[PDB]
RNA sequence: CUCGUUGGAUCAGGACAUCCCAAUGGUGUAGAAGCUAUUAAUGGUUCGUUUGCAACGAUUAAAGUCCUACGUGAUCUG
C-alpha cells in the first residue's frame, strides 16, 4: 500500500478497484503488488 | 502503677470515642500476649516471626533507645551492635507476628531519649546477644542508671549540646570546651519551662485510664 | 619484583574543550598564510602519543618535527629514534 | 457504634461528615446484590448481628499470634 | 604441636567412620573433601593454628558433621 | 537513600574494593526509575580509576517498620554476570532481599549472618 | 601523555598517575627517588612509597573515613600532597633522565 | 509430593557429578535445607535447572508460588530458590573458588572468614617529633 | 585591494513533516532482530562531565523535528 502519484499495473493478474474514495489495485498473486493513491 | 505511655491520649480536638475503640481492641491483644513493663535504656529480646521464612521466628536483642506512638500504633525501637554493624529496628507493640517481649533489664537511664548513643563510643551501645535475664524485684523504685557516656569527634548526626535537646546524660566537658557550652546557651529559651498553658495535665485521665485498664483484668 | 602494568577496565580520557577545537578552525583558515608548520612534541614522549589531526590538515604545508624538553629525557639511544621517524617520513628532526 | 472502617485516606478534616456511597467502578458494579437490598431494618429483628463484622483476610484481635508457616 | 597426636588419628578417623553414615550427600565427595584438608592443613601447622584446625573435627563432627545429612 | 556521588562501604572482602586505602568509592549510576536507591538496588561503583556494579545491602535511611537500619551505607560489589566479587559477607545483611524481585540468592549464600 | 603534564592532572587523578611513576620508574630501574625522597632501598607498593613520603615532607589531613558505627573525621597522612609533590619532582628532572617508550625502540 | 528425597532422587536421575546436602538449623531465619551441585558443562546445567522447574510445576506447587530461575545471565552458577530448600548449581571451578560447602558446614570457623579480621576503629595519626 | 543577537531558570501554547506508547499493509517477513510504508498529536520525551556550544559517560519504552519577535529580562540571570 504504497502511496503513489501514478497507480500502474504491476501484472496481468493485477485488477483495479475503487474503495473508501481512493483507487487501488490488488493483486491475488503477490501481495506487493497491492498499492494506494 | 505504671500505665504504658499509648495509653494515655495526646490533646486535640479528637473525639474520645476513638480512644475507646482502640483501647478495647489493644487490651484484647494484651490478654493473648503480655507486653512487659519497660522504659527507654532498658535492654529487651523481641520475638517476631519472619514472612521470608516458612514457619520459622527470629530474635533481635537491643537497648530501647525511643518510645513514640499512641494507642494501637505505639511503636519503640531498640538499638544493638553486630560485628561491630549498628542496626536500629522500630517495633510496633501490638504487631500480630510478636511472639514474645523480654525485659532483660529493667532499668531507666537519666535522658527520656538515648538517641545520642550514635555518637557515643561503640562499647556504650554494644550489647551481649545472648546475656542472660537478671533478677527484678517489683516492689521497688525502677532502678535509675546514671552513666554519662562519652562521645566521639565533635561532628555529630545532631547539636546534642544545644539546649532544645535538654541531654542530661552526656559527659560534655571531655568533649566540649567551656566556651562552646557558653555559645550554645545563645539558643536557650528560657521562657518556654514556664509557661502555664504549655502544661498537659493528665491527672484524671491517668486516673480514669487506670480503673477501666484494671477493670479488663 | 614487579609486573606488567594492567588496565583492568581503565578507559583513555580527555578534556578537549571548545578552545581547542575553535583553534583548529583558524589554523585551516589562516594555513595560506603560513610558508612552513613545525610540529613541536615532547622528548619523553617522542611517538606514542602524538594528535594525528596536524598532519592532515596540515599535510599540504612543509612540517618538520622539533622534540623539545630534551634535557628531561633520556638519550642513550637518540639514533634509533630518528630512524623510525625516519621511517615514518619525518627524516628532518631535531632536539 | 455504628463504625466502618474504611481502608485509606478519606477526604477532610476529623470529625468532618463524609458521603459514603456503594461504589461506582467497574469492577464494584454489582457488588449491593449480596448485602440489603433497601437496607437493613434492626427493628425487623430478621437476625441480631455481632457487635463486630470482620472480613475474612483480617486478623480478629485477641486471636493466635500470626505464625507464617 | 597438636592437643595430641592420639586425638587427630582418632579425630581423623572418626570422620571416615561418619561417612560411612549418610544418607543424601555424596559418600566418595565427603570422603575426599575431608582427606584432602586433612592432608594439607595438618602437615605444616603451629600451637595456635594446629590448636584451631584441630578444632574444626570437635565442632564439624559434633554439629551432623556440618549439617551433612 | 543512595544517589549519585555519595561514598559507600564496601561490605566484602573482595581485594579491589576491600582493601582499606583510596577514597571511598562514590556512586555514578542508580538502576532505578527514580534516582534514590535502596536496599537491594544495584548501582554503579566508581573504585580505583575503574567503574564497577555494586549492591546495595543497607543504608542510613530509616525504613518500613521492623526493618533494619544501619549505621553506614553499605554495598556489595557484583560482576557483570551476577556473580558476587567478594567470598564472603560478615557483616550482617538484611534477609528481605529473598523476597524482593530480583536475582539475590547468591548474595545470600555469600552472607553467613542474618539481620 | 598525562605524566609529562600535557593534559590536565585533575581528571586523571594524581594519585593514579602517581602509580604509573613507580611503576615506570622501577621497570626502568632508575631509582633516584630513593635518594631525594629517604625511604628505604626500593619499594613497588604505591600505598607505602605515598605514605613515608607524605612524613618526609610533613604534610597531613583530616579525611572522612566509613566506618560501621558511624561517620568519623580522623586525622589522616596527606596522600594527595605525596602525589603531587612527587608528581612535580619527576618534570623538573630530580629523579632523573627517563624514556616512557622504551619498550618500543626494538619495535 | 515435591520433598528433599524427591529432588535429590532427580538430581541423580540426571547425574549431576556433585552433589551435597546440608541442613540447616531452625535458628537461621533462612531455608530448611541447602543443596550444592556441580555439572559438567554449562549447557548441564541450563538442562538439569530447567528440568527440576519444570518437574516443579507439574509436581504440586499449586497453592504455592512459582519459583524463579537465577544465574541464566552467567555461565558457570545457577540457583534456585525454593520456599524451603535452596539449590546452588556451579562449575567445578567456580565451587572450588568460592568454596560454599566450607561456610555452611562452618559456620563461624571457615578459612575465609577467618582470615577477614574486624577493622580497627579509625585512629588518627600523629607525627611526633 | 574586509563582515553582517543569545544560552540558561520558571511556566509552557500550538503544528505533525511521529521520537516512544497504540492500530496495521508489504517484505528479498521460518522463529527471533529488523527494513520499508500508511493511519493516529493521546500522554510522555533523563542525569552528569569537560564549557563554549560542541564532544563525552552512564541509562531509558523514547532521550522527536519544528513554531510561539533568545516563546517568556514591568518574572530572574550568564
Ligand atoms: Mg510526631
Ligand atoms: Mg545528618
Ligand atoms: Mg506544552
Ligand atoms: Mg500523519
Ligand atoms: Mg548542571
Ligand atoms: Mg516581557
Ligand atoms: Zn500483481
Amino acid at each position: 500500500f504504497k502511496t503513489k502519484g501514478v497507480i500502474k499495473k504491476r501484472c496481468k493478474d493485477c485488477y483495479k478497484v475503487k474503495r473508501r474514495g481512493r483507487w487501488f489495485i490488488l493483486c491475488k498473486t503477490n501481495p506487493k503488488h497491492k498499492q494506494r493513491q | 502503677r505504671f500505665l504504658s505511655p499509648e495509653f494515655i491520649p495526646p490533646r486535640g480536638r479528637t473525639n474520645p470515642l476513638k480512644f475507646k475503640i482502640e483501647r478495647k481492641d489493644m487490651l484484647d491483644r494484651r490478654k493473648v500476649l503480655p507486653i512487659p513493663e519497660f522504659y527507654v535504656g532498658s535492654i529487651l529480646r523481641v520475638t517476631t516471626a519472619d514472612p521470608y521464612a516458612s514457619g520459622k521466628t527470629s530474635q533481635f536483642l537491643g537497648i530501647c533507645i525511643k518510645r513514640s506512638g499512641n494507642g494501637l500504633g505505639a511503636t519503640f525501637t531498640l538499638r544493638n551492635t553486630i560485628e561491630g554493624q549498628g542496626v536500629e529496628i522500630c517495633f510496633e507493640l501490638y504487631n500480630p507476628r510478636i511472639q514474645e517481649i523480654q525485659v532483660v533489664k529493667l532499668e531507666k537511664r537519666l535522658d527520656d531519649n538515648l538517641l545520642y548513643l550514635r555518637d557515643a563510643l561503640p562499647e556504650y551501645s554494644t550489647f551481649d546477644v545472648n546475656m542472660k535475664p537478671v533478677p527484678q524485684e517489683a516492689c521497688q523504685e525502677v532502678p535509675v542508671n546514671k552513666l554519662k557516656v562519652k562521645m566521639k569527634p565533635k561532628p555529630w548526626s545532631k547539636r546534642w549540646e544545644r539546649p532544645n535537646f535538654n541531654i542530661k546524660g552526656i559527659r560534655f566537658d571531655l568533649a566540649l570546651t567551656e566556651e562552646q557550652m557558653k555559645e550554645a546557651q545563645k539558643w536557650n529559651k528560657p521562657w518556654i519551662e514556664f509557661d502555664m498553658m504549655r502544661e498537659y495535665d493528665t491527672s484524671k485521665i491517668e486516673a480514669a485510664l487506670w480503673e477501666e485498664i484494671e477493670a479488663s483484668k | 619484583w614487579r609486573e606488567c602494568f594492567p588496565l583492568q577496565g581503565h578507559d583513555v580520557a580527555r578534556w578537549f574543550p571548545g578552545h581547542m577545537a575553535k583553534g583548529l578552525k583558524k589554523m585551516q583558515s589562516s594555513l595560506k598564510s603560513v610558508d612552513c608548520v613545525i610540529e613541536v612534541h615532547d622528548a619523553r614522549i617522542p611517538f606514542s602519543g602524538r594528535n594525528p589531526l596536524f598532519q592532515e590538515l596540515l599535510g599540504l604545508k612543509p612540517h618538520l618535527l622539533v622534540l623539545n624538553k630534551m634535557d628531561l629525557a633520556d638519550l642513550t639511544e637518540q639514533q634509533k629514534i630518528v630512524q623510525r621517524l625516519e621511517e615514518k617520513g619525518l627524516s628532518n628532526v631535531l632536539f | 457504634h455504628n463504625i466502618i472502617y474504611v481502608n485509606g485516606s478519606v477526604p477532610g478534616h476529623k470529625n468532618c461528615l463524609v458521603k459514603i456511597k456503594d461504589s461506582t467502578l467497574p469492577a464494584y458494579k454489582d457488588s449491593c446484590k449480596n448485602l440489603p437490598f433497601p437496607t437493613y431494618f434492626p427493628d425487623g429483628d430478621e437476625e441480631e448481628l455481632p457487635e463486630d463484622l470482620f472480613d475474612e483476610s483480617v486478623w480478629q484481635p485477641s486471636e493466635p499470634s500470626i505464625t507464617f508457616a | 604441636a597438636p592437643w595430641s597426636r592420639e586425638a587427630v588419628l582418632c579425630l581423623y578417623r572418626a570422620l571416615l567412620r561418619q561417612g560411612r553414615e549418610l544418607r543424601y550427600t555424596d559418600r566418595d565427595f565427603y570422603f575426599a573433601s575431608i582427606r584432602r584438608e586433612f592432608r594439607k592443613n595438618q602437615k605444616l601447622e603451629n600451637l595456635e593454628a594446629r590448636e584451631k584446625q584441630l578444632e574444626k573435627g570437635l565442632v564439624f563432627l559434633h554439629s551432623k558433621l556440618g549439617g551433612l545429612i | 537513600a543512595v544517589q549519585k556521588m555519595t561514598r559507600v562501604r564496601v561490605v566484602d572482602n573482595s581485594a579491589l574494593g576491600s582493601t582499606p586505602y583510596h577514597r571511598p568509592p562514590r556512586c555514578i549510576h542508580v538502576y532505578n526509575k527514580s534516582g534514590v536507591g535502596k536496599v537491594g538496588d544495584q548501582i554503579l561503583l566508581a573504585i580505583r580509576g575503574q567503574k564497577k556494579k555494586a549492591l546495595i545491602v543497607g543504608h542510613r535511611m530509616p525504613g518500613s517498620r521492623m526493618t533494619p537500619k544501619f549505621d553506614s551505607n553499605n554495598v556489595v560489589l557484583i560482576e557483570d554476570n551476577g556473580n558476587p566479587v567478594g567470598t564472603r559477607i560478615k557483616i550482617p545483611i538484611p534477609t528481605s532481599l529473598r523476597r524482593r524481585e530480583g536475582e539475590y540468592s547468591k548474595v545470600l549464600a555469600i552472607a553467613q549472618n542474618f539481620v | 601523555l598525562a605524566l609529562c603534564g600535557t593534559v590536565l592532572d585533575h581528571l586523571v587523578g594524581e594519585e593514579t598517575m602517581a602509580d604509573y611513576l613507580l611503576y615506570t620508574l622501577n621497570r626502568h630501574g632508575l631509582f633516584g627517588y630513593v635518594q631525594h625522597y629517604a625511604l628505604a632501598s626500593a619499594c613497588d607498593q604505591i600505598e607505602w612509597v605515598l605514605k613515608n613520603v607524605a612524613i618526609k615532607l610533613r604534610k597531613t589531613r583530616k579525611v572522612k573515613v566509613l566506618t560501621g558505627t558511624g561517620n568519623v573525621n580522623v586525622i589522616q597522612p596527606d596522600y594527595a600532597m605525596a602525589a603531587r609533590d612527587f608528581l612535580r619532582t619527576f618534570r623538573s628532572g630530580l629523579l632523573g633522565q627517563v624514556m616512557l617508550d622504551r619498550d618500543i625502540i626494538p619495535a | 509430593k515435591f520433598d528433599i528425597d524427591m529432588l535429590v532422587s532427580l538430581l541423580r536421575q540426571e547425574n549431576a557429578r556433585d552433589i551435597c546436602v546440608i541442613q540447616v538449623p531452625p535458628e537461621m531465619r533462612y531455608t530448611d535445607y541447602f543443596v550444592i551441585g556441580s555439572g559438567t558443562s554449562t549447557r548441564h546445567l541450563h538442562a538439569m535447572v530447567h528440568y527440576l522447574v519444570k518437574m516443579y510445576k507439574h509436581l504440586k506447587c499449586r497453592s504455592d508460588p512459582y519459583v524463579k530461575i537465577e544465574g541464566k545471565d552467567a555461565d558457570d552458577w545457577l540457583c534456585v530458590d525454593f520456599g524451603s530448600m535452596v539449590i546452588h548449581l556451579m562449575l567445578p571451578e567456580t565451587r572450588e573458588t568460592y568454596e560454599l560447602e566450607k561456610l555452611w558446614t562452618l559456620r563461624s570457623f571457615d578459612d575465609q572468614l577467618a582470615q577477614i579480621a574486624a577493622e580497627t576503629l579509625p585512629e588518627d595519626f600523629i607525627l611526633g617529633l
